[PDB]
């Protein structure tokens, strides 16, 4: 069967440069009649399905941005992004379409951006998960730049670490931001022992922690 | 206009059998060749097979890695196209799409449907308890709030989260699944004007598939 080779596993650009990707094929997808080249190229953005954007290696779908074009012929080809929009945060994906259907291992494409700082924001447990004898401490960290962060619990002054659940989004399409999810979970009467709740987001953007913080009796 | 729909994902145990369907419409079914594309959890797309159209006979073609374990199918008066799966594994597991295809030689456009989630494994089905939240008592921060819920302990994946039915999506940020044991806990965050909340009605409409649930949750001030 034909084996679809991509390069590289991913990439990486400030809006406005411009990227080229590989594709391979273990065989020509050049058809002798009908003068085609079988190879299609998509583009999957997160949470999304795959959208064809390129098919017979050069054609553009109606719709597809000019910014796209595809080349080669043979077993070499190339899929190329005239200038990187934020909305084309994705992973292309080529496909032979020569003999039945094969797809590429993908390449990613991620986006530069200028470093951007966590807005936080923390939420007790709600009433409702009380009676149901746990409690969640949620702390949101959204739009932050780069992906990379730290983030500390504190529990009446002293650090904590058991029973935290921590979850990145992928990048955002439209400022190319990153968010995070962190979860301190507890069960009532813990909660409830204690005062003093602390989210701490350390990021490369400050030496000093965006601290965020509330008391179980606050008014 | 042209539609492609997924369904029968879901739970399923090791060597069990499950069905999945992909209802269509908005063009002549007979006329196209129709394909099957799996994709595990942050992995690479996958063909699995194809089956033809009338005028090739309403043949098939499958990958190797889902020989004589899938088949595929196509009810030409309901306009529906299925894949029987059987004999299922973990490597199974895995987002299944259904997409329109074709010999390539007619000027075509391509569409795909959103895909099912099938999940492998012999974890039970859980709802979730979707909770709400609210600022703290404490005092605000700027003329924007941020407004949440916490769709905690599922199983299995996928749990959908819309605010006030789809509406408000601008400023809305859903975090993935994260598993702990047998269970899935996610959260999503919106941000609104001030002017905005509690002014008005802001919900959290959390649907859980796998058990048939819907919860639809006011976030109202402590
Ligand atoms: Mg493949
Ligand atoms: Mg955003
Ligand atoms: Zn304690």
């Amino acid at each position: 069967d034909i084996v679809m080779s991509q390069s590289p596993s991913s990439l990486a650009v400030s809006a406005g440069e411009k990227v080229t990707m590989s594709c391979k094929s273990s065989q020509s997808l050049l058809n002798s009649r009908t003068r085609k080249n079988y190879l299609a190229w998509y583009q999957q953005k997160p949470g999304q399905s795959p959208k064809l954007l390129i098919y017979w290696a050069s054609t553009r779908e109606s719709g597809v941005p000019d910014r796209f074009t595809g080349s080669g012929s043979g077993t070499d080809f190339t899929l190329t992004i005239t200038s990187v929009q934020a909305e084309d945060l994705a992973v292309y994906y080529c496909k032979q379409s020569y003999n039945l259907r094969t797809f590429g291992g993908g390449t990613k494409l991620e986006i530069k951006r200028a470093d951007a700082a966590p807005t936080v924001s923390i939420f007790p447990p709600s009433s409702e998960q009380l009676t149901s004898g746990g409690a969640s401490v949620v702390c949101f960290l959204n739009n932050f730049y780069p992906k990379d962060i730290n983030v500390k619990w504190k529990i009446d002054g002293s650090e904590r670490q058991n029973g935290v659940l921590n979850s990145w989004t992928d990048q955002d399409s439209k400022d190319s931001t990153y968010s995070m999810s962190s979860t301190l979970t507890l069960t009532k009467d813990e909660y409830e022992r204690h005062n003093s709740y602390t989210c701490e987001a350390t990021h490369k953007t400050s030496t000093s922690p965006i601290v965020k913080s509330f008391n179980r009796n606050e008014c | 206009e042209v539609k492609l729909v997924e369904s029968g994902g879901g739970l399923v145990q090791s060597g069990g059998s499950l069905r999945l369907s992909c209802a269509t419409s908005g063009f002549t079914f007979t006329d196209y060749y129709m394909s099957w594309v799996r994709q595990p959890p942050g992995k690479a797309l996958e063909w699995l097979g194809f089956i033809r159209n009338k005028a090739n006979g309403y043949t098939t073609e499958y990958s190797p890695s889902v020989k004589g374990r899938f088949t595929i199918s196509r009810d030409n008066s309901q306009s529906i196209l299925y894949l029987q799966m059987n004999t299922l594994r973990a490597e199974d597991s895995a987002t299944y799409y259904c997409a329109r295809d074709h010999d390539g030689y007619y000027e075509r456009f391509s569409y795909w449907g959103q895909g099912t989630l099938v999940t492998v494994s012999a974890a039970k089905t859980t709802p979730p308890s979707v909770y709400p939240l609210a600022p703290g008592s404490a005092a605000q921060t700027n003329s924007m709030v941020t407004l949440g819920c916490l769709v905690k302990g599922y199983f299995p994946e996928p749990v959908t989260v819309t605010w006030n039915s789809g509406s408000l999506s601008s400023g809305v940020h859903t975090f993935p699944a994260v598993l702990q044991s047998d269970l899935y806990t996610l959260s999503s965050s919106v941000t609104v004007p001030s002017s905005t909340w509690p002014s008005e009605t802001v919900t959290c409409n959390v649907a859980h598939p796998a058990s048939s649930t819907k919860v639809d949750k006011k976030i109202v001030p402590r």
